[PDB]
Order: C-alpha cells, then structure tokens, then sequence
C-alpha cells in the first residue's frame, strides 16, 4: 500500500544503501508534484457521482446489448451493481493520485479481479471499456479546470492510474 | 400449586424464571459488605471500626 | 501459552492486551455491560438485545473490558464469581 | 405490491468498515442483498421455548464443527 | 413462544387430562378468528412504512424531541427512532397471528426496558408513538382487527410503562 | 476534531500517537485563527445565505413549492428554511473542529432513511446544499472558498 | 508516511479522503524541502556520526568492549559500529517518510528477539543511538534537530 | 470521548446557537496550548519505561505489597500491576492531549472500581502508584506540562478513591 | 481449584515461610490416604450407573413430582434431572480425590441456588435425592471412603440448603 | 499437583477419571515419601545452597557485580541471593508437589516482564539457578538429584 | 495412549513437556511388563473367555437368542460371540496402551448410532461385556484383574 | 498422530489379531529405551535456546542471508528465522520422545515446502540450519539420543528436501 516515498525507501532498503541525489531529485519531483494532485482530489470529490453517471450513460449507449436480456446490466438489480463497481474503480483510482503509486491498485483491486468476473460470468470488455470512460471524463474537467488557474496542463500522472489497471485486466493481444 | 416456568409446552406457560420476562443470572441488586454495613444507621460504629483497622478492605473482597 | 512471556515493543507479536491468566486458569467475573453498537445504521443488521449478563473467564475479562469500553459500553456490576482471591497458587 | 414498491426508496447500500486499519472497506447496494433465500439467524435468550433452544445449539454445533455430531455417533 | 393451540394443549396437558369439550370450543374459537388474523397480517405487511410515517408524524415530529435538546434531534436518533417503530409494529403482527402475547414477552420486553432507561429513550413518547401506530393500524385493518392489533399494542405499552 | 481522529487511533493501535501525527497537530493549531475568522464570517451573513440559497433551490425545482408537494405552504417552506441554518451551522462545526466528526455524527448518519420517512426527496437535498455552497463561496475569499468547499462536498457525499 | 496513513485510514472506513484529512496531506507536502534538507545533512555527515557516537558509547560504556563483554575484540567493536551505521540509514529513512513506519519494520519489529538470540545488552545500543543523537543535534540547528532528534527519540524508546 | 474542541461545538450545539465570542475564546485557549500540550505528549511518548519504573521504584517496592502475602507477591501480579501503571500513563497522555477528560470516564474509570474491589487490588497503593507517576512525569515534562498532566492524574486518582 | 497439597503450599507460601513439620504432617495424611481415594473414585466410576438409578428409585420417582404437574413431568425433565444427579456424583468424586471442596465452590455450587430457586427445583427432594446417593455410594466404596464421599455429599447439601 | 491436573483434564473433558490417571495418581501418593525426603534435605540445607550457588554465579558472571552493574553493592547483592533464595523455596514447592505448577504460578508467569522492568538480565538469574542446581546435585544421591535437578531444569527452561 | 495424550497436550499449549508429564511417563515405561504380562494371558486364554462368557450372557439374558430376538439362529449367535471377541482384544490393546484411547477410537466412538442402526440392544452388549470381565478376572490376580477389571468397566460405562 | 505404541496397535489391528510375541518384543524395545527418551528430552527443554544461539552462530550468521538483499536482513525476518528453528527443534523432540515420526507428517511437513516456496524462504539455507541444530542437540544430549535425535533432525530434512 505504499506511496512513492515509501517505494524509494523500500528499495534503497533492498541496496543497503543510503538516500544519494538521485533519491532525493525523485523525491523533490513527488513533492512538487502533490499540489498539483490534491487539486485534482477536489475537483473528483467534488463530482463524483456526475462522473458515474456519465461514465455509466456512455458505456450503456456505446454497449446497448447489456440491457438486452442477453445481458449482463439487464436487471435493475445488475444495473446497480455495475454502477457500485465504478463506484469503486473511481474511488481506488483517486486513492493512486495521491500516493502517486499504483501499489494500492493491485493490492486491493486487481489480485483476483480477473478471476471474479470470470467467476460471475462479468463481462471483461466493458469493463475495460468503463475504466477508459471514466480517464476521458477526468481528463477534460482537469483540462478546463487546469486553464483557469493556468498551470502545467500536462495529464500522464492523471492518466496513470488508469492505464495500469485497464493493462492489468487487458487479456494480452498482440 | 408449584407451577413449573415453561415458555412453550413445559406446562403451565408461567413465563420462564417465574419473572414478567422469561430471563436467568440477572444483575445482582445486592451491595458489598461495607456497603451495606454503612448504609443502615446502626452500625455505624462498626463502619468506623473497619474504617480505622482496615479491614474495609477485606470486606470488600469478593469472597 | 500463559500470555505474559516476550511482552511486545519489539517482540513480533503485534502489540495485544495480555492477561494475568495462568494456563487454563478458572476464575470468571460476573458481568452487566449495556451496548449500543455503532455499525448498524450503516450496515443495517438485524437488532439484538444490547443489555446482557455473563461469566467472562478471568483470563480473559481483561480484554473483554476494554473491548467494552473501547465502543462506548458501560458497565454496571462487576463481581468475581467463580475464583477464589489473592490464592498464590492454584490459580 | 407492485404499485406499492414504485412508491418508496432506493433502499440503503450496505456499507462495510472495519475497525483494523489493514482491512479494505466493500459497500453492498440492498437490492442486492435481498435476493435468494435469506440466512437465518438463531439467537439464545435465557426465556425461549425448548424448541428454540434446540435449534440454536443444535445451530452452533452445526457451525463450529461443519457437522453435527450429536445425530451421528 | 406459544400460539392459542399450544396454549390449550398446555392446559390439557397439564392437567394430564385429553382434551375434553371446552378446550375443543377454544379451539373452534381461534379457527373461527383465523382467517381474519390472516387478512389483517396482510394489511399490514403491506402498509408497514404508511403506518411507520403517519404514526411519527402524528405522534413525535413538529415538538421537543425533534427539536434540539430531545432525544430524536439528529438523524442518527431519528433512523433509530423509526426503526424501533418497525420493530414494535412487526412483533405486534406476529402477537396478533399467533393470538398469544408470549412473543412479546420473549422476544420484545425482555432487557428493552433496561435499555432504554440506559440510553435516556423518554418512556412516555414511545409510548405514544405506539398509541399512534395503535390507531392507524386499525384504521387500516377495521374494528375488529384494530381490536386484536389494540391489544397487541397495549401490551407492549404495558410492558414499557 | 483531529485530536479525537488521532486519539482514537491511537487507542485502537494501542500506542502513543506518532511523530507526524502530533507535526499535523501543530499545524493544525498553527492555523487556528484563520477559522474562527471563517465562522464569524460565516456567522454574520446567514440570512443573506438562506434567502439567496432558498430561492436560488425552489427556482431550479419548482415542484416542491407547487401543491402536492412536500414543501407547499406556509410551514414546510419554514421547515425547510430551518435546515438550511442548520446545514450552515454543522459545517461552522466542521471547521472549527477540522474533521468530519460533528458533520457526520450529527447531520449524516442516517439520513437517507430520516427523508426517506419524511417523504423529502434527496435529489432536492443534493441541488440544496449545492445552492447553500454557493451562496456561502460568494461571500468568502478567494483562498477561503477552497477552504470551505470540501465541507459542503461531503455533505453531498453523505446525501448521495 | 503520512499520505499512506491517510489512505488506509479512509480506505478502512471506505470512503473518499474527508476535508479533515486533505490538509494534513497539504501540510506534509509543503513540509517536504525541509526534510529533504535534515536528511541531506544526516546522509552526508553519517561517517562523521558513525564515529563519534561511537566513541561517546564505548567511552560512557566500558562495559561491552571490555574482556568478557558482546563487543571485545577489532572485529566485535566493527559489528558494533556497524549497527550504528544501520539505525543512523534507518533514521534518515524515517525522516523523509515523515513517519516511523520505515523505521519500526526495518528496524524496530522484533528487535529484542534478535539482539537476546545474539547475546547483546540492548540498553547498550539505546546508549549507542543516544549518543548519535547527541552528534547528530550538533550538527543541525535549533528546531531542526528537535525535528531530527525526536526520530532519534522513537528509536530509543523502542529499544528501552 | 471528546476534546475541549468536541466539547465547545456539544454545547454551542445543544443551545442550538453558532459559536459566539465566548466558545471562540475557549478555543483561543486550547489552540495556544496546543503546541506545549504536543510537546509535554512527545517526550511522555519517549521515556513511558522509565516513568513507570521510576515510580515503581517510588511508590512501590521494598515494602509489605511486595513482600509475601501483599498484593504484588508474585511475577505474575508484578507483571500486572506494572502493566496497569502503563494504562494509566497511557491515557493520562491521551486526557493531556485532548484536554478534555472524558476519555478517562469512558474508557479507563469504567468498570475499574468494581474490578479492584472484587479482586484485593488495594487502591491506597493505586493512588500512591499513580502519584508518583504524577511526581516523575512532571520532572520529565517541566512546570506547565506537570501542572497539565497533574489535573489528569489527580483526575484518575479521584476517581478510583 | 486445590488439593490438599496446593492448599498447604497456600499456607506456607503465604506465610513466607517454607515446610515445616506440621505441613509435612500434612502431606503425610494426603500421602497414607491416597491410595484409599485412589480405589474408591475407581470404584464409582465404575457404578456410576447403578448408584444414579437406585437413588431416583429411592428417593423421586412414583410420586408427586413425576405425576403431572410435578417438576419431573415430562422427558426433558426426568433427563435433566437424573442429568443432574450425575453431575453431583462426578463432582463429588473430584472434590474426594483432591481432599479438599473447593472445586464444588467453583464449578458446581456457584449460582446454583440462584438457578433452582429460578425454575422451581424444589430444593428438599434434591438434598433427599444426593442423601440417597450418599447411602448407595458409601455401601459401594466401604466405610472409610464412604466417610470421605458422606463430606462431599454433605458439603452440597449444606450448599443447596 | 500432579492430582490437580489431572482433575481439571478429566472435568474439562467433563468424565470421571480414566483408569491411566487413578494408576498415575497411585503411583505418586506411593513415590510420597521419598519427595519428602528430597524437600527435607533442600529445606535443611539451603543456606549452603544460596551462598554456593551465589558464589560460583558472581565468580562465573562478574559482570553483574562489577560497579554500575544490577548487582552493585551490599544491598543489591544481599537482594540477588534474595531472589535465589525464592527460587529454592519455589523448587522444593514443585518437588513436592509433583508438578511445576507452583513453581509456574508463583514464580515464572511473567517472570520476564518483571526483570525486564527492573533492568536485570535474566540470564544472570538462569546462570544462577543453574548453579544452584550444581549445588543441590552435590549435595543428593544419583537418581535423587537428577529428579530435583531436573525440577531447577524445568525454572532454567523458563528463564531461558 | 499416555505418550500421545501428553505430546498432544503440550503441543496444544505449545510448550515441552512439564516435569510431571515426564514423571508420568517414566512411571509408565517402567510399568511395561506387568502390562504385557496382563495382555498376554488375556490373550492366550481368549476361547475361555467368549464361550464362557457367552454363556452367561446368554443364560442371564434369555431375549435375545430367543426367537425374535436379534441374534436367534447359528450365523446370528456366531456373530454375538465375533463381537464379544472385538470388545475383548479390544481390551487388551487398552492394557498395553496404558489407556482406554485404542478402546475408545476403535470401538466406543459412535457405537450406539451402529447397533441402533442395527436393531441390536446395547444393554445386552454391556451385560456381555461384564460377562467376560467375570471370567476375566476369575483368570487373574488380585491387583491384576482390579487392573484389567478396570478397562472392561470402563467398556461397560460407555455402553451405559 | 501416533507413538510406536499406538503403531504396534495398528498394525496388530488392521490385520485383526491380537497381539503376538513381536508386537510385544518391539514395545519392549521402546519400553527400554523410554528413559533415554525421556532425559533427552529433559536437557533439551533446559538449552533450546542455546542450540539455537550456537546453531544460528555456526550455521546463518555472516554470511549474504544477514546481509542485506538476504532473506534474513531486518528485524523482522531474523524473529520470524529463530522462530522457525525453534518449531524444529521442538517438533523434533516430540518425534524423538513418541518414537513415531507421524507428527512431523501431520504438523510440520506438510505444506512447508509450499509455503518456503511461495515466500521465497532458502530450503538450502534452512536445511544447513537444522544440521547445525544436529550436531549441537547430539553434543548436548550425548551418543545415544544424539543418534536419536539425528533421526528426526534427518527426517526432516529429508521433508524439506
Ligand atoms: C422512537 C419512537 C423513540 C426513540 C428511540 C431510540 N432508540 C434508540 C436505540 C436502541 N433501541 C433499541 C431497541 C430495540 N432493540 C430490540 O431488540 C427491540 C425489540 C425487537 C427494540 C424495540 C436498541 C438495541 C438500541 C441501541 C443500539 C441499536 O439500536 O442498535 C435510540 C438511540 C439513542 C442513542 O443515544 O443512541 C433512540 C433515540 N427515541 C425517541 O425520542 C422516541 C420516543
Ligand atoms: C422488469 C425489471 C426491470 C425494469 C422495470 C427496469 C427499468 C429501467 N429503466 C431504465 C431507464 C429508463 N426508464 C425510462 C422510463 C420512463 N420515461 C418516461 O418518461 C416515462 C414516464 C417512464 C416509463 C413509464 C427512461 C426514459 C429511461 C432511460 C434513461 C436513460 O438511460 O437515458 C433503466 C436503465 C437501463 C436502460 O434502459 O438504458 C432500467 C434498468 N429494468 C429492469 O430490469
Ligand atoms: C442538525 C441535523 C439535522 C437536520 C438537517 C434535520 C432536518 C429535519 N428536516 C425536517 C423536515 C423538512 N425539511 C425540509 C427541507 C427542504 N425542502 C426542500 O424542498 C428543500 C430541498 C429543503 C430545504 C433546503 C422540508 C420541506 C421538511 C418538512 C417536510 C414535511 O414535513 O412534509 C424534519 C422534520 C421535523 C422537524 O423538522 O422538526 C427534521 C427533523 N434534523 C436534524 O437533526
Ligand atoms: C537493518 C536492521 C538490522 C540490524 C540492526 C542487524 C544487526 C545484526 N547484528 C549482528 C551482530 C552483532 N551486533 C553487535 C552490536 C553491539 N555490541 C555491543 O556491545 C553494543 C551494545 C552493540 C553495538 C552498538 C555485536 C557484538 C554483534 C556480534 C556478536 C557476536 O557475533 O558474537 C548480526 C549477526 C551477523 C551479521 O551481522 O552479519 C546481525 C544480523 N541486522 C539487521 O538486519
Ligand atoms: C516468588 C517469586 C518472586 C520473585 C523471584 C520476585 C523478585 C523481585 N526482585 C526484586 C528486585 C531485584 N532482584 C535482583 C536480582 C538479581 N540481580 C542480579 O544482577 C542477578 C542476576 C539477580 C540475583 C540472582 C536485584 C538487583 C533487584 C533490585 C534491583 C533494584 O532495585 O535496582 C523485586 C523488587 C522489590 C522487592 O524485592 O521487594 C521483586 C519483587 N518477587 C517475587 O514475588
Ligand atoms: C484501561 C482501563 C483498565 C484497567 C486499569 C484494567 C485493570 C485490570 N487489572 C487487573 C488485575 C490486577 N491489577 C493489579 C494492580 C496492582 N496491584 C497492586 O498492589 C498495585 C497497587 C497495582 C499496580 C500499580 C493486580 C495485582 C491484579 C491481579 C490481582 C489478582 O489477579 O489476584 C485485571 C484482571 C484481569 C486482567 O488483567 O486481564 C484487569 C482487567 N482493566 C482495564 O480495562
Ligand atoms: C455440575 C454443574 C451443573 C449442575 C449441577 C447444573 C444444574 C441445572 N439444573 C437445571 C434444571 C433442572 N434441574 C432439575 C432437578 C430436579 N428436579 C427434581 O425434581 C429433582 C428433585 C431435582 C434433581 C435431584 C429439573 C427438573 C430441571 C429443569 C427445569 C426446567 O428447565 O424445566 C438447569 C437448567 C438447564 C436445563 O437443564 O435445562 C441447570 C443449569 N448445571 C450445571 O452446570
Ligand atoms: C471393533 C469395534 C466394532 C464392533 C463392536 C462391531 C460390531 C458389529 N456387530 C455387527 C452385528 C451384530 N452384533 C450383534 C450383537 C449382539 N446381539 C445381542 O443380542 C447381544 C446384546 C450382542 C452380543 C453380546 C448381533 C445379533 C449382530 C447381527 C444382527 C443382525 O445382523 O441382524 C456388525 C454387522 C456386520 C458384521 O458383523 O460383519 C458389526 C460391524 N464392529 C466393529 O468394528
């Protein structure tokens, strides 16, 4: 569950060795960073529930055969347990910015994921689909709201977070 | 005459413990020694004993 | 197993809270603690009845107590039933 | 029944904290919860019938030990 | 608990004696009321959050105890408020249906008391919120029902007071 | 407050609080003028915030005002006035506590199932507090709206 | 680190970072440079602290390097030393962490089993990073070193 | 529990009323305490060991409670008495911090004085223990800070007397 | 619990001191009576059975209490009962073999009275029902140890009384 | 006692006591007079013991007795054979009794939680029982020390 | 058995064996030969034992080789005396195991649920048993068949 | 589990008979050798922790594993590395003490090799330390129940292996 500062300290502790300029630049760049991410913390606790709800209206009209009685989100049962689910994707995702490591991604969402959807018989690409759906959405209100107060527009860190876990439970085509 | 507390089929239907709720091992309603000793007007002498000699404290002892 | 060797604070047990209890002691306090959860209006689980009455063993009522007290219980009646007292040996 | 459950709420999810710091927190729509056969739960009080005190015990041997072992042996 | 059956054939039973011609009057007797208890058990499994709803807002909204200072101003104390209602009209319908207010003894009275003078639950206001439950009850299920849940009802109230 | 956070923290780990546990305690009390300024300030212009916010609500959901709805006439309009003061007021308590603790424990626990039995709807609680932020964030400053914003959000997150 | 303390902490009461818990995460990343900086002074003075600290203890302590005590002998006395060196690295990773997490699972989780399965008086390693404290104050300023020296203070209250 | 903070906000708010002049300058009080308060808890945190050894050291050994046939004549009643001696230090540290002490009404004083006179512990010897913990822990911390946990101690003490 | 040994190094250990003659003289009494408590406690263990059922066919049945109405009417009543006649037998053969009653102040005799002056146990046909294993068990064991089980079995029945 | 253990096993197992415990209890009520013999000579001879025992300990351990040591002194010496006094009292409680129980309960629970809040080392204390074992086996027959010696085996296997 | 039953109790308690269980052990292995010699003429007079015994039990209990009975016929009385001679050498591995454990494990745990299963009326079974122990101890010692006697009662109190 | 004893039922179980004259001749065997078991297993309770400390130092010590990158480097792992050799150690006396190394099968040999695989322990590293464990436990305990001890430390490193 560690953060970017305890991922340095953990493998200088591997090295035996002690903080040298290359540690401390790493550092330094972390901290300059954070400012930047906390705002970005805002601006999803602020509208959270309005970026699930259009995540959700973009994956049902871009998919409309889960509402199909061949479907997965066709009840309203499973309706709301999709909708629980990207409640929690958003939620660890915000956890990464912060910490600025994706160790809490797989530590408390990706082990076993894989293999609880195929247990449910959950499909795999619409999920993959809803993780993207919701890095598009953060990305823009960050990009509007990066223009006001002027800033580094720049968005791999936002980016991130979601690209490891859309690589993550991405079955592997090449 | 001596009826037996049943909730269901035992007998009579008194409720269980021969109490308005059907419930055992209850809170004790009793205080200590010392305490009951000092709450009565008469011993009063003898609180002021056991008070001097110490042997407040061994009454207080569960025992 | 007497829960008194190799205190923690540096001991690899987690830091726990440990009794005076001798292996397979058989002292017991009477109890009247009152509960009021906390979890359950947000978890919504069944009611049970909070008020109860039971023999903790003596090893053990240590933890109990401060369990109770740690999500706000209050307790009314603490008494030794089953023990006998200041016993060096022989529990 | 239909008319009446149109009319009332979304229900509450089920959230699930927990006290350790190390454990990880799940909430549980309610809609989802309440499908199936709901699990039974047997509770002892001091006053309770016999049958009721029966199946409770009979209901812990049935926990703890994966079986129950007053029927068999 | 026990039901107006289980209650004859304790009387029989312990007197050791069969049943003899009174104890089958009273077992004509509750299954002449049967399906009425039924109807009325139905009534109110289905209007359980009316009765809930209307009973606070007669009995407990617009006066101290909602306002701050009582014991109902929070939402925490309002949810365990309202949820205690439900309770008390659940174990009400199962006293009516059985026809023997054991359940109520076991399974409701029992260390509620104790509690509720613990936390500091005003006695009197429970029990006009159950007096409320009591009349919008039988205003849904009739006089004659309305009679058997009022007896329910009153139990309880008697067990609380 | 953040002192009850850490030392109930600390009391569920057993041990006494860490070394930035008590460096968070000392900003904390470094910055504690500034929040009594933000609940005088938040104290004197209430009215202003109640009417404004209060209008601004029954402008966008006209319903409620409307006849068969849960807020017609003269009384439940006052009602509703009235936790508007009181919204206000928890997250004055929030402030100066620091936490979430008052707003929680007080005015989130528990509430869905309150306006579910009231027969309030909760969407018009989430467009209220958002009205009620607004209002509040136009009579603050300009750091001081990113002070207080957060409180109101998790008000809504309570709501949702 | 604190960051993480704040994760798990709402991640355990499952929900979103609270307002409370966003300042506290302000005030460390705004407290960053300062650290950086103490154990930038502690990283490149540690020879220097090594020796020194070592010197007070074995001076104060004639115990252990005397014939019959753990640390008799040139190779004994470089082990010990070496231990030294060891808490000091663990001490500078606590500072950046700006938490005793680093420290206490590097260094501090079963501490006492280790140096009693080596024969080791413990109190005489307290004194040993007592007296790298004692250097390593006189090498920084006036609140710094009560920065730094406090971490020093965990490690001595772990030991004794 | 609750802090002086909780405190101010449970009376404001139980008045109804926003927080005045008044209720800010209690809060005024405690956010310039604060600082000496994080201070006074930061070296009661490194030297707990020594204070409790201390005051054993003090208030209890080399006397009759030691010997045979007192309360701490054995290893396993030493381990727990010294290990009660770390409680009190311990949340006497926490009632120093918040200011407010509730937490030792709910979470130490709870039950203890039932315990203690249901097993022989004698509270002559608890109180003097818990003095002399008072004595070293102000020597550690100075004038203020011993005068601030002195309230807390004398708070322990008057509540197991 | 304690045997007689335990108790003695209660003593002794209490006191400070360590054995002297008169606790040796102690140990010597246990000591010469130990074989005799040997055999007798093999002696019920082996007839348990049959001490159990001639003391219910003395001492309860074909009267009062298993004709109905009686506390012993019905199944689960006579089980419990001679359920607790067995209880009584194992006990009393523990605090035999120890030498010394403190087992039956722990495990048996705590809220005992309590719990039959709960149901409605009658207490006289219960001390008549041990007295009657008391007469089976001492013409099984002989008269020494009959002597020893006649203390046990009293010691209860002056606990139940 | 061996008796008490053996009734708390079968109570606990809620049965009489089985054929093998009543032939384990006959076997020790008849081995009764040789422990008395075996306490007898310890009581009577346990001044050589504590002096003996102290002086192969202080001569073995100089440690302890050396100047700024736990030992230190007329008063912390005359305290150290002290506690090697109660631990023969404790021995020869557990020779007669057949069983480590008394000298479990009274005098290991915990043992380690007290010297360590009294900063002695507990080694010190296991080297000297072991020399007072050294002691009591000069001072018995073969098989008569090797069971009592095997009793200050079982205290030396729990300070260890 | 007695060295099973021991390891397993300290294992559970997660120690060595104590002192006692070691004395209770050495009672044990230097009780072995009047054990074995009790087993081998159990053994070596086993035909005496099921038909004699078999004998009584039939002659005090006329039920159950009566028509209608469970064991009327040749094959069915045949298999009453095969049982008879299970619960025999069942006996003698509870002789030389020093406990009723083999008796239990092989014959007693769960032998009502088989026999009601089986029609068969366990109190026969039981007055068989004490058949054989009347035989069995008409074939020993005093002391001898008190001993064995003893492991056939325990035999007849779990039938009972 | 099982001793020889129980082993000896066993097989003279399972093939129905009873048993013969070698059956008897090998729980004589074992009945021999019960007191060698038995003083053995009597010095090794008094010195675990020196075998440890000596097998440790002979075995572990200076080396890449207490190096940092090593499986042993923090704190932590070394606790969890003693703790380890102590289950072996007194595994391996249980096994001595019975006779019958069926509970280094049920307790200690199942599954290790799964779990030192899956969290990267040294199987090479951990059977160097039991060797080491074998030839201070042989030097303490002498030739005899050296040769005995030396069969379990063997089997289970044949296990690991
Ligand atoms: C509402 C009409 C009144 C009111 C109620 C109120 N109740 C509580 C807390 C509890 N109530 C119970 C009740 C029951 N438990 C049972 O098993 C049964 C029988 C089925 C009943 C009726 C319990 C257990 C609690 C506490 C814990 C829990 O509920 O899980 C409160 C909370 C008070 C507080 O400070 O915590 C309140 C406020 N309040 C009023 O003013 C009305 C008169
Ligand atoms: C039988 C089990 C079952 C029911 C009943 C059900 C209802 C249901 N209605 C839905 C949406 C909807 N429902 C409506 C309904 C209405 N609009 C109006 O103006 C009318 C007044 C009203 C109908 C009378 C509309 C417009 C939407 C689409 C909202 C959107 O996604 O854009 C959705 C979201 C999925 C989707 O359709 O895209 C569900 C899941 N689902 C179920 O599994
Ligand atoms: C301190 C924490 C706390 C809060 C917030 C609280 C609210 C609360 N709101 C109530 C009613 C109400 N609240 C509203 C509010 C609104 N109507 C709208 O359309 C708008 C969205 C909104 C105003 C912004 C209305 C209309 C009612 C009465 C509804 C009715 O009675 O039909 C009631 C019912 C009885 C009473 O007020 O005395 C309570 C207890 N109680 C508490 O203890
Ligand atoms: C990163 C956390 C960590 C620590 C601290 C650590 C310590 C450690 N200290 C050791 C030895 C030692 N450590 C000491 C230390 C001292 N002697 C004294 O008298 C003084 C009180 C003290 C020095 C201040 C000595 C003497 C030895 C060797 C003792 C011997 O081998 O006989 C060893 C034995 C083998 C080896 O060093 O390679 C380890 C593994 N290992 C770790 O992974
Ligand atoms: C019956 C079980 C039992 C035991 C064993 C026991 C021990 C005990 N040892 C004590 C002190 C002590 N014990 C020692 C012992 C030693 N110093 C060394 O260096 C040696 C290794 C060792 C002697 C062999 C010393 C020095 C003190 C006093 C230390 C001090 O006060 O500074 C004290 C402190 C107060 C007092 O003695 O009255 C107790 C209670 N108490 C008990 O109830
Ligand atoms: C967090 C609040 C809290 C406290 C304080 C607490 C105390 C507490 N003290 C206990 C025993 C004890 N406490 C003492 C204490 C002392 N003996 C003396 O002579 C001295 C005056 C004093 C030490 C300074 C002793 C001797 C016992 C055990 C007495 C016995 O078991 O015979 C026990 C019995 C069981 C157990 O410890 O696990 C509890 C629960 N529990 C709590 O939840
Ligand atoms: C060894 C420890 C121990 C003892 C001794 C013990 C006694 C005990 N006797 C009980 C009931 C009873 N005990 C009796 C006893 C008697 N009725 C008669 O007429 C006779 C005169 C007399 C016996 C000689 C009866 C009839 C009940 C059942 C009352 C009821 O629940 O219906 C109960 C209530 C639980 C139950 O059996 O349903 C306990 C707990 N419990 C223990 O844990
Ligand atoms: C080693 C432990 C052990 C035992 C004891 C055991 C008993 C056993 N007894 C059996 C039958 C039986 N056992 C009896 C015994 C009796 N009839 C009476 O009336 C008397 C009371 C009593 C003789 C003293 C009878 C009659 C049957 C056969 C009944 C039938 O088949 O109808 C059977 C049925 C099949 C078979 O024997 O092969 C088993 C398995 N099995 C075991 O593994």
């Amino acid at each position: 569950m560690q953060d970017t500062i305890a991922s340095i300290v953990n493998r200088y502790d591997c090295t035996g060795k002690y903080l040298d300029n290359v540690a401390i630049s790493e550092l330094e760049s972390y901290f300059s960073t954070a400012i930047i991410r906390l705002k970005v913390i805002e601006l999803i606790n602020q509208s959270s529930s309005k970026i699930i709800q259009e995540a959700a209206n973009r994956l049902y009209t871009e998919q409309p055969e889960l509402l199909r009685p061949g479907g997965n989100s066709y009840t309203t049962r499973r309706y709301s347990a999709c909708l629980r689910d990207i409640e929690y994707y958003l939620r660890y995702a915000s956890y990464a910015l912060i910490a600025g490591n994706t160790t809490i991604l797989s530590e408390r969402v990706l082990d076993g994921l894989k293999e609880t959807y195929s247990s449910l018989n959950v499909p795999i690409g619409p999920t993959v689909r809803s993780i993207q759906l919701l890095e598009d959405i953060i990305c823009n209100e960050f990009i509007i709201l990066a223009q006001k107060q002027n800033i580094s527009t720049n968005i791999t860190f936002i980016q991130q977070p979601f690209n490891y876990m859309v690589k993550y439970l991405s079955e592997k085509n090449i | 005459a001596y009826p037996y507390t049943g909730s269901g089929y035992g007998g009579v239907g008194v409720p269980y413990a021969n109490d308005k709720v059907g419930q055992l091992y209850k809170v004790t309603p009793t205080s200590n020694i010392v305490d009951t000793a000092a709450s009565v007007s008469i011993f009063s002498t003898l609180v002021t004993l056991l008070a001097q000699t110490g042997l407040d404290y061994e009454l207080k002892k569960s025992g | 197993g007497y829960d008194m060797d190799g205190s923690g604070s540096g001991s690899l047990n987690p830091l726990r809270i440990k009794s005076s209890g001798v292996e397979k002691d058989r002292r017991a306090f009477k109890i009247t603690y009152c509960l009021p959860s906390e979890s359950r209006l947000f978890t919504y689980r069944e009611l049970q009845n909070v008020y109860t009455t039971k023999l903790v063993p003596f090893s053990s009522w240590y933890a109990e107590q401060q369990r109770i007290q740690k999500m706000g219980g209050k307790i009314f009646k603490v008494e030794l039933a089953a023990g006998g007292q200041m016993r060096s040996c022989g529990n | 029944v239909i008319i009446n459950e149109f009319d009332q709420s979304r229900l509450s999810d089920k959230l699930r904290k927990r006290a350790s710091i190390d454990l990880q927190g799940l909430k549980l729509p309610q809609s989802y919860a309440m499908a199936g056969i709901l699990k039974p739960k047997f509770v002892m009080k001091s006053s309770l019938s016999a049958d009721e005190k029966n199946t409770v015990v009979k209901a812990c041997y049935r926990q703890v030990f994966e079986r129950d072992i007053a029927k068999a042996y | 608990m026990q039901d107006a059956i289980t209650a004859v054939i304790n009387t029989a039973d312990v007197q050791g004696k069969y049943l003899d011609d009174n104890s089958l009057d009273k077992l004509r007797g509750y299954f002449e009321t049967g399906e009425l208890r039924v109807r009325a058990a139905a009534t109110i499994a289905a209007n359980a959050a009316t009765i809930i709803k209307e009973s606070v807002a007669k009995a407990l909204l617009y006066s101290d105890i909602t306002r701050p200072g009582g014991n109902m101003y929070t939402t925490r104390r309002y949810a365990a408020c309202i949820r205690d209602l439900d309770y008390y009209l659940r174990y009400a319908t199962y006293g009516m249906l059985a026809g023997d207010p054991s359940i109520l003894d076991e399974r409701v009275l029992n260390g509620l008391k104790e509690t509720y003078n613990s936390l500091g639950v005003p006695i009197g206001a429970t029990v006009q919120a159950i007096q409320a439950m009591k009349e919008v009850t039988a205003s849904l299920v009739g006089t004659n029902a309305g009679q058997e849940m009022a007896v329910y009802f009153d139990y309880i109230c008697s067990g609380l007071s | 407050s953040i002192i009850s956070e850490i030392i109930l923290n600390a009391d569920n780990e057993l041990r006494y609080p860490s070394i930035g546990e008590l460096q968070n305690l000392q900003d904390y009390f470094s910055t504690s003028e500034s929040r009594i300024v933000i609940s005088c300030i938040l104290r004197d212009n209430e009215q202003q915030i109640i009417q404004a916010a209060s209008n601004k609500i029954f402008q966008i959901h006209p319903d409620y005002i409307a006849p068969g709805g849960n807020a017609e006439g003269s009384r439940k309009r006052s009602l509703c006035l009235r936790d508007y003061g009181w919204y206000l007021r928890l997250v004055t308590y929030g402030l100066l506590a620091g936490d979430k603790q008052s707003i929680e424990k007080i005015g989130l626990i528990g509430v869905k199932e309150m306006y579910n039995s009231l027969g309030v709807p909760i969407l018009g609680m989430i467009d209220a507090i958002d009205c009620l932020k607004n209002a509040s964030i136009n009579l603050l400053d300009e750091k001081q709206a990113l002070i207080v914003s957060p409180y109101f959000d998790f008000i809504i997150q309570g709501m949702y | 680190s604190i960051v993480t303390k704040s994760i798990v902490n709402a991640d355990a009461e499952a929900r979103y970072l609270s307002p409370g818990e966003l300042e506290r995460i302000k005030s460390f990343v705004l407290s960053g440079q300062r650290r950086l900086r103490i154990a930038q002074t502690l990283t490149e003075n540690r020879e220097m602290i090594v020796k020194k600290g070592g010197q007070q203890l074995f001076q104060k302590r004639t115990d252990v390097v005397s014939p019959g005590g753990n640390a008799y002998g040139e190779e004994m006395t470089a082990t010990c030393l070496r231990d030294l060196d060891y808490y000091l690295r663990l001490v500078t990773y606590g500072i950046v962490a700006g938490d005793v997490t680093p420290i206490e699972e590097i260094g501090l989780v079963g501490v006492k089993e280790m140096y009693n399965s080596l024969g080791t008086p413990i109190s005489g390693v307290s004194e040993g990073v007592r007296c790298m404290k004692d250097v390593a104050c006189s090498l920084l300023s006036g609140e710094d070193s009560a920065e730094a020296g406090f971490y020093f203070d965990y490690t001595l209250g772990a030991m004794q």
